[PDB]
């Protein structure tokens, strides 16, 4: 049975192909001790335990902006994935890894090198996250809107191939949305500044926030009735109430000025993306905008994307926003789907093929 | 494994004549290994493939496949021979050949880089300074590096639609050009050479993103080149600029006729020209070579005792191998996509 | 300001222009004066083919500068 690990900017999603959810979802962060001597009597901590010991540890996000940057910490994440979470020996399972769009050549070779020479897998493959997300929705052509923890990508894909010339990247996603939520709830009176309070504000975000269909009437409705307010109960029992904060926060995705960013907005980058593609394929793209990842999970986001792209596109363009219900983990699910196809058994990179040509083989097999 | 892979690979709907040739040979290089005995069939197929001689080479492949039937899979030769009579080529869509020719342009350029002492291009400065129109700048720098000659050779386009019109007009091939006039603008691309902006590509074979021309075929041209030679990929049709190169070369040959190494040195130009025109995406191989080989241009060389090799190389093995992998990847992905979408229907 | 566009026959078309004017503009002015469709026009100055988006300033074309004009031959 083949493994599927989504190497995410803030969460690693790992599991077994054939299942339709990852078994393990844990913070993709490595912690080492802050002062020696918390070490006397035992080395390093990964994942859920390293957030529990944040105060005796110096956290590092080895994959903060979607591209893995620290290979010693990635080695340890993957080791924790295989041996603690899934509880398997990697020599015993072909392994499908995901990569970010526009992933350097060498980052791909180094992924392959580690998987064969450090975990001694029989087989492996590397697919682009967005492509997997498109596959899980039964398309092989569209534009995927991938918004995770540390990075968002708008990724046009034509007959399975992500187009390097038109992929747009954008360093605003959930981590930034969670901090803004912190900021504005503080301005309201409720103090959230500690790393422990940051954790509750992430819960408040994923449970109560939503996208306004138009920002202004929602503000007007907030300013003129109680209907939008929602009570939220903290861990120590205190109850607080969230008002326009509920939608002011995810609004940051269409108005990065809210955070000081002079960027465009997930709708403008989507259009900009589509317009670096050949005219002949834009109609297909516009009719297959696929939303994907944890940060597209806000109620109302499909409908506003519909509205805003309709405002940017030519007046006859047929426009579809596809936002699956499973899109929190649709990268991984497309991975699970792919690994399971029988025809995919002819496409693994084999242990044999690897020491015949070394890590550069990834370029000739995975594209 | 390999028997079932080529099986899947052959199921593809979009499989073209050049895809089949590469897919076939990959099978026989794995099945019959490097037994020397067939070493020359492999060598001959690659040489016929370069010369775009798909008919002869597909003929040679089935027939080799009959006369070695017990050595192979009867399942695989049946699909090979059943699929062959229905194989076409599509100049809009010749992706395996685009990637081959583009890798070949690099092999050719590097062969010239260790062959040429760059004296021919320094000698050629004078033939250009003589036949250039008045609005074209003279070249007065010395050509020290091969890029410096690459940019020089390319600047002959300055002669176009003026100096080369006398001998353009003696062609009967060139009126059957079929580049559409409709100006289409520029599309961004990260593939090199003659590849399509949208086609898959090995992720070590990318090039930095920049704009390139979209050009269309007229398709309503009677006897048009795209129609008569569908094996060659369309980039911009027949290369008119190469009459401009022939006006410069005619002058060069005239005033170096007694040169003993004249044949050596004219092939360095003709070939560097060919490599650069593919590498820069102006034209595919045949779009250049098929205006060069027309018999009224061939006189010019024959009467001066010059035999052109046309950039035909000793071996193309690396670039041929690389192309096999490419069509292998693409056609198994095709298979995988078909399994994928027929699993969603059933949900 | 004034410039001069010279054709292969050595006849010369003189044109009143603003240094802000693009090449799309000068080619259109030539069409209006002589009939030549601009997709056929190739303007040459200082040995370079002139590109449409750029302006005369961007090419340092002062007053009385001479352009050269070559017409494309196609089908
Ligand atoms: N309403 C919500 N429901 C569930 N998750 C949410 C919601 N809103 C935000 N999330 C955020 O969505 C992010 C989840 O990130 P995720 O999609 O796994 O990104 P990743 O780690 O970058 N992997 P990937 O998307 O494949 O690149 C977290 O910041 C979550 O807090």
């Amino acid at each position: 049975a083949a493994l599927v690990i989504d190497n995410g900017s803030g969460m690693c999603k790992a599991g077994f192909a054939g299942d339709d959810a990852p078994r393990a979802v844990f913070p993709s962060i490595v912690g080492r001790p802050r002062h020696q001597g918390v070490m006397v009597g035992m080395d390093s901590y990964v994942g859920d335990e390293a957030q529990s010991k944040r105060g005796i540890l110096t956290l590092k996000y080895p994959i903060e902006h979607g591209i893995v940057t620290n290979w010693d910490d990635m080695e340890k994440i993957w080791h924790h994935t295989f041996y603690n979470e899934l509880r398997v020996a990697p020599e015993e399972h072909p392994v499908l890894l995901t990569e970010a769009p526009l992933n350097p050549k060498a980052n791909r070779e180094k992924m392959t090198q580690i998987m064969f020479e450090t975990f001694n897998t029989p087989a492996m493959y590397v697919a682009i996250q967005a492509v997997l997300s498109l596959y899980a929705s039964g398309r092989t052509t569209g534009i995927v809107m991938d918004s995770g923890d540390g990075v968002t990508h708008t990724v046009p894909i034509y007959e399975g191939y992500a187009l390097p010339h038109a992929i747009l990247r954008l360093d605003l996603a959930g981590r930034d949305l969670t901090d803004y939520l912190m900021k504005i709830l503080t301005e309201r009176g409720y103090s959230f500044t500690t790393t422990a309070e940051r954790e509750i504000v992430r819960d408040i975000k994923e449970k109560l926030c939503y996208v306004a269909l138009d920002f202004e009437q929602e503000m007007a409705t907030a300013a003129s009735s109680s209907s939008l307010e929602k009570s939220y109960e903290l861990p120590d029992g205190q109850v607080i109430t969230i008002g326009n904060e509920r939608f002011r926060c995810p609004e940051a995705l269409f108005q990065p000025s809210f955070l000081g960013m002079e960027s465009c907005g997930i709708h403008e980058t989507t259009f900009n993306s589509i317009m670096k593609c050949d005219v002949d394929i834009r109609k297909d793209l516009y009719a297959n905008t696929v939303l994907s990842g944890g940060t597209t999970m806000y109620p109302g986001i499909a409908d506003r994307m519909q509205k805003e792209i309709t405002a940017l596109a030519p007046s006859t363009m047929k426009i579809k926003i596809i936002a699956p219900p499973e899109r929190k983990y649709s990268v991984w699910i497309g991975g699970s789907i792919l690994a399971s196809l029988s025809t995919f058994q002819q496409m693994w990179i084999s242990k044999q093929e690897y020491d015949e040509s070394g890590p550069s083989i990834v370029h000739r097999k995975c594209f | 494994k390999i028997e079932l892979s080529i099986s899947l690979s052959l199921d593809s709907p979009k499989l073209d004549e050049s895809d089949f040739i590469l897919l076939s040979v990959k099978y026989l290089e794995k099945s019959l290994g490097k037994k020397k005995e067939f070493s020359g069939f492999f060598e001959d197929i690659e040489k016929l493939y370069f010369k775009q001689n798909y008919k002869e080479a597909i003929e040679k492949i089935l027939d080799f496949c009959k006369k070695n039937e017990s050595l192979l899979s009867e399942q695989v030769v049946q699909r090979l021979a059943e699929v062959a009579p229905r194989l076409k080529s599509n100049p809009k869509d010749n992706e395996s050949r685009r990637l081959y020719e583009t890798l070949y342009a690099d092999h050719l350029e590097s062969v010239i880089k260790q062959e040429s002492d760059l004296s021919v291009f320094n000698e050629l400065r004078d033939s250009y300074n003589a036949v250039k129109p008045e609005y074209a700048v003279t070249h007065e720098t010395e050509i020290k590096t091969l890029d410096e000659a690459k940019q020089f050779i390319l600047s002959f386009v300055m002669l176009n639609d003026n100096v080369e019109l006398p001998l353009k007009a003696q062609s009967e091939r060139y009126p059957k050009k079929d580049r559409s006039r409709e100006e289409l603008g520029n599309t961004p691309s990260a593939n090199p050479g003659i590849m399509k902006p949208n086609s898959p590509n090995f992720t070590d074979n990318l090039v930095p993103v920049r704009d390139v021309p979209k050009i269309a075929i007229n398709e309503k041209v009677a006897g048009g080149y795209s129609k008569t030679k569908p094996t060659t990929p369309f980039v911009a049709s027949l290369s008119g600029t190469t009459y401009s190169l022939m006006v410069v070369l005619t002058d060069y040959i005239e005033k170096h006729k007694t040169d003993k190494d004249i044949e050596k040195k004219v092939n360095q130009i003709i070939n560097l020209w060919i490599s650069s025109y593919i590498k820069e995406g102006y034209h595919s191989y045949s779009e250049v070579v098929d205006v060069l080989t027309e018999p009224f241009l061939q006189s010019i060389f024959d009467k001066a005792n010059i035999k052109l090799n046309y950039g035909v190389l000793d071996d193309t093995h690396a670039e041929f191998r690389k192309a096999q992998d490419y069509v292998f990847g693409l056609t198994i992905q095709s298979a995988m996509h078909h399994e994928l979408q027929e699993r969603f229907k059933n949900k | 300001m004034q410039i001069f566009v010279k054709t292969l026959t050595g006849k010369t078309i003189t044109l009143e222009v603003e240094p802000s004017d693009t090449i799309e503009n000068v080619k259109a002015k030539i069409q209006d004066k002589e009939g030549i469709p601009p997709d056929q026009q190739r303007l040459i100055f200082a040995g370079k083919q002139l590109e449409d988006g750029r302006t005369l300033s961007d090419y340092n074309i002062q007053k009385e500068s001479t352009l050269h004009l070559v017409l494309r031959l196609r089908g």
